[PDB]
RNA sequence: UAUUUAAUUUUUAUAAUUAAUAAGAAAGAAGAAUAUAAUUUA
RNA sequence: UAAUAUUUGUUUAAUGAAAAGUAUUUUAUUAUUAUAUUGUAUAGUAUUAUUAUAGUGUAUAGUUUUUUAAAAAUAUAA
């Protein structure tokens, strides 16, 4: 399927939102409810 | 203060013709079968051209029969038994 | 921390007293290599200013910070800067008892 | 791999590439002991020089005469010798 | 001219191009 | 097996060996022309003189025996007459230096 | 693998394209010569999947040569063909590369392809060579005269000095072009080719040697113009 | 006759290549004597981008 | 190498520096953490012929030699080309692979020992006795007062007659705290420059010089 | 090789009124290639 | 059929070679110690084929023509 909606992607953008930053807050509230 | 050749075999007495010998195959030197290219054969004249022979295209590859007969085939004299 | 882009938040600073307790035996005196994103490059240059520690990496004026980033080139040097700004106090403390 | 002189059988090592794979069985190199370019033979294999990955770096594994010259040299018996001095980890 | 006298007073680096 | 790992052996030449036919001495290392065989006992030979002492001719099948210090043909030392071979007469089929030696040795 | 030299030849993105070769150790090989002869020439026209490759490899050399570490000066003796382009490699490119942390190789798609094959050309060089020592001034827009004199330098750049051990074995590499058993070999290549025949190879007696003496005595005269 | 003379060939290539060999590493040497000469005035260390404190440390050498 | 790290802090290891090796005072607040105790990679240090021959030269003065003391007698002399215990160490190792130093214990205590192997004993004494027959030339107190170099000869084959043993022990300690006054003015610089040679080893070419301070 | 099926004809902003069980400027590498849409770079 | 299959010349240890019954050596060439006379290089199997057959004799001449920028399935090996 050759469309406009599957073909296009958004890498390019993911600067945009702090991938590191909220892996480490769910760290966080892992360890403070402690699993 | 390079190799050269000649003067390795002036300093170790091996006769300057015979050393470079051993560096080519023996094809080249002594009466041998071997490998030959048909263009290292040599040309008749042509109308546009000169003659093309293997003497002058090809000094330091032709065979050399002092090394020939100094070193493969016997000498008569040393077999004399008269 | 490691990964962050751009300006270090609070949250951040946050994740590394976190881990001062993860390692139990940390003195300011201990050597650069212990530090997040301090590379073979970034301690080579620290070592040639006459700066082995903790302690030395929480005295620069950040003036020095700055053309060890860019005159010279040790890159995230800001990060591992801010980490010994952080960290520095908490050890002293923890050095007393 | 393991290099001894024709003459005076001087032993040391280091490891061959790829690249030197021609001269890996003679070698001509330096003797300490008579001092003059010398001829090298290839008694034993040692390692190897790259590894692939997700694989231990650690097995070409090194042959018995290797690790024999590595228990004579740099053993208990040979470095206590040396351990007044030095103690190599130490300065 | 001077620093050159000063060197012949007393009688590499960027080569001339 | 091949490469005896020789740690423990250096193997190198001594320049004090002789000739263990004629008895004169042996360019040390720098050529191939003298043909040793480490017993796993140095033994070396000239490459002509790899022959027998007493009938001059070829060994065959490279063994021998020695006998007062000279190597004769197995057929000369069985106390037998029989004295001519086929192939080739005055020099042996050895490989110099070692290398006929080396396939079967102490590793 | 993340190892600034040991190479990965995939094509998944994280993997540098494996060039077409036999066996990976036949790549190894091939992008070992490759990296040996740009070190030894600021250029390479490599055609195909290989230039990209000279440029990573040419990155992780600058990079080990940066280290200026006895491991690195060992790993990357491992590495290549040559002992002394090792040493040329932590000579110059430190102080070439002081100013620049990334990308250090330059990579030039030519308009030009091999007759060959459609394989496209690429012009790979190391970049800024101002700073280089024995690199400085030259011109490679074309080739010298016969490929063992020095390559071209600009104009207002003659008056140029290279390192002393270089040109030393520069020219004692050059030497055995002027030989005449390298005539030999020359006008014995061509009887070969032609047998292989390959079209466009002369017959051997038409062959006029590469170097004479009178064109020894004018380059040596200008090579000592450039000195 | 053939039997010395296979060896006659074979033992003085022996020899020569030794004399190309000597000369070859003499030269070498010759060649590195020049690099210990010229890297001097230069100011070349040949070790990197990093002063002489960095190796002096020698938890980096 | 650097006092403060490498090492306990105050000590200083009497020999010749390597040049533009700067000492950087190092702080003790100063450990690794333990993980970092192992890395540690020493620069390769000259075990060529030069100091080789320094080392033969002191084990010749000494016909036995405590292992564990040798590093003062190393320093006690003029000529050191030596830099810290373990370039001391790797010349020893190599020494023994030439077989030029067999190491005994003699044990009555727990003494380890160095002797000069009989087998190579002859070189050592050319190796002496050419160091000594230099350095007489390019003294500089001779071709002024011939009268002091008799006067030395003279009084020291005349000494051998007797006892020229505490004569020596005597002699040494001028030779100490000579070259202990003498250091403060001029430092044996050891310059070096990384090469590779033909079958692609790394391995550094050295140089020695002294320079001056005062 | 013919039929027959399956895929493709190289980003279609969008999808399904029914059949049966869907298509906007163009080719080198889709990567300037060592997973950042430039890590400052002469 | 066929814009098809094939070919595709980026790195040599084929050292050696009498038994080949074809290949313009323009003068291939002793300086001999010997006598006259005669003769020395690449074509086996329709090929510059997979690659020869055999008898010499020897061990460091590296003794120097194999294209290519994704994935299925086929062929090897892990
Ligand atoms: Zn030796
Ligand atoms: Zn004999
Ligand atoms: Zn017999």
């Amino acid at each position: 399927t050759n469309r406009h909606f599957f073909v296009a992607r958004a890498n390019a953008f993911f600067s945009r939102l702090p991938i590191a930053r909220v892996q480490r807050s769910l760290a966080m509230e892992a360890v403070r409810e402690g699993r | 203060g390079r190799f050269n050749m000649d003067e390795a075999a002036a300093a170790l007495q091996l006769n300057p013709a015979y050393a470079a010998a051993l560096y080519r195959p023996l094809n080249y030197t002594f009466h041998i079968r071997g490998q030959l290219y048909p263009a290292q054969k040599g040309r008749p004249s042509r109308p546009g051209s000169l003659a093309a022979s293997q003497g002058r295209m090809f000094p330091l590859y032709q065979r050399n029969d002092r090394l020939d007969k100094e070193l493969f085939r016997l000498n008569s004299r040393g077999l004399t038994t008269e | 921390g490691i990964a962050t882009g751009g300006r270090v938040t609070n949250e951040d600073r946050r994740w590394w007293l976190v881990h001062l307790e993860c390692a139990p035996d940390i003195t300011p005196g201990t050597f650069i290599a212990w530090l997040d994103c301090c590379g073979t490059h970034t301690c080579k240059k620290l070592i040639e200013r006459n700066i082995w520690t903790i302690e030395q990496v929480a005295a620069l004026d950040s003036d020095q910070v700055d053309e060890l980033k860019y005159r010279e080139g040790c890159l995230k040097m800001d990060v591992v800067w801010e980490h010994a700004r952080t960290i520095i106090t908490p050890l002293r403390q923890r050095e007393v008892t | 791999a393991l290099f001894s002189c024709f003459r005076c059988g001087y032993m040391y090592e280091f490891a061959v590439s790829n690249s030197y794979c021609r001269k890996l069985t003679l070698r001509n190199d330096h003797c300490p002991r008579c001092d003059q370019l010398t001829l090298f033979r290839f008694m034993s294999v040692s390692g190897m020089v790259g590894n692939m990955p997700f694989k231990p770096i650690g097995v070409p594994g090194p042959s018995y005469a290797t690790l024999w010259w590595r228990k004579t040299r740099e053993g208990k018996e040979a470095s206590a010798p040396l351990d007044a001095v030095c103690k190599s980890d130490r300065w | 001219r001077k620093e050159h006298d000063k060197a012949l007073g007393l009688e590499n680096r960027k080569p001339f191009v | 097996p091949a490469y005896n790992e020789d740690v423990d052996r250096p193997m190198v030449v001594p320049p004090d060996a002789i000739c263990f036919n004629c008895d004169k001495p042996i360019d040390a290392g720098d050529v191939n022309s003298y043909v040793w065989i480490p017993a796993g006992q140095g033994y070396f030979f000239h490459f002509g003189c790899f022959k027998c002492n007493r009938c001059k001719y070829r060994l065959g099948h490279n063994k021998f025996y020695s006998k007062d210090g000279k190597a004769w043909c197995i057929p000369c030392a069985l106390g037998r007459d029989v004295r001519v071979p086929t192939r080739r007469w005055h020099t042996s089929y050895v490989n110099t230096h070692r290398t006929g030696s080396r396939l079967t040795g102490h590793f | 693998t993340t190892e600034p030299l040991m190479a990965d030849y995939g094509w998944t993105r994280g993997k540098l394209p494996k060039f077409r070769a036999r066996s990976p150790f036949h790549r190894q090989q091939i992008a070992r010569r490759m990296v040996t002869e740009m070190i030894r020439k600021d250029y390479c026209i490599v055609g195909g999947a290989r230039a990209p490759a000279l440029r990573i490899l040419a990155d992780h050399v600058v990079e080990l040569a940066k280290a200026g570490d006895t491991d690195s000066r060992q790993q990357l003796a491992y590495f290549l063909h040559d002992p002394l382009m090792v040493d040329k490699a932590f000579d110059e490119y430190p102080r070439r590369f002081k100013d620049m942390n990334a990308k250090y190789a330059m990579m030039t798609r030519l308009k030009s392809r091999r007759r060959t094959d459609a394989v496209a050309m690429y012009f790979v060089e190391y970049k800024n060579r101002d700073m280089s020592d024995n690199h400085k001034g030259e011109d490679y827009s074309a080739g010298p005269e016969r490929f063992f004199l020095p390559p071209r330098i600009v104009e207002t750049e003659k008056g140029i000095q290279r390192p002393p051990h270089m040109q030393m074995a520069f020219d004692r590499w050059a030497s055995k072009f002027k030989t005449e058993e390298f005539h030999h070999w020359w006008r014995l290549r061509h009887a070969k080719l032609r047998y292989w025949g390959v079209r466009n190879v002369p017959h051997p007696s038409d062959v006029d040697p590469l170097w004479t003496e009178k064109e020894e005595e004018e380059w040596h005269n200008e090579m000592l113009a450039n000195t | 006759k053939r039997i010395d003379t296979a060896k006659r060939m074979r033992r003085d290539r022996r020899r020569i290549e030794e004399l190309k060999t000597l000369e070859f590493w003499g030269w070498y040497m010759k060649l590195q004597r020049v690099r210990g000469r010229w890297c001097r005035e230069q100011g070349v260390s040949s070790r990197g981008v990093y002063g002489p404190a960095v190796d002096a440390a020698e938890l980096w050498g | 190498w650097q006092s403060g790290v490498h090492t306990p802090h105050g000590v200083v290891y009497r020999g010749a520096k390597m040049k533009n090796w700067p000492e950087q005072r190092i702080p003790e607040n100063f450990k690794f953490t333990e993980e970092q105790r192992f890395r540690t990679k020493a620069i390769p240090r000259d075990v060529g012929t030069i100091p080789r021959n320094f080392v033969l030269g002191v084990l010749y003065r000494h016909q036995p030699c405590e292992v564990g003391g040798l590093w003062e007698h190393c320093t006690n002399d003029p000529e050191i080309v030596l830099d810290s215990k373990r370039h001391l160490r790797e010349v020893l190792k190599q020494a023994r692979e030439e077989g030029f130093v067999t190491f005994e214990r003699d044990a009555i205590s727990n003494e380890w020992l160095c002797f000069l192997t009989r087998e190579r004993y002859e070189e050592v004494q050319r190796i002496v006795t050419a160091k000594s027959e230099a350095v007489d030339t390019h003294s500089g107190l001779r071709g002024a007062a011939a009268t002091e170099t008799s006067t030395y000869a003279e009084k020291f084959r005349e000494m051998n007659v007797e006892a020229k043993e505490a004569h020596a022990r005597r002699l040494e300690e001028e030779v100490a705290n000579t070259t202990r006054y003498l250091r403060r003015f001029q430092q044996r610089e050891i310059d070096y420059l990384p090469y590779t040679d033909l079958n692609g080893k790394v391995n550094f070419m050295w140089w020695y010089e002294t320079r001056d301070v005062q």
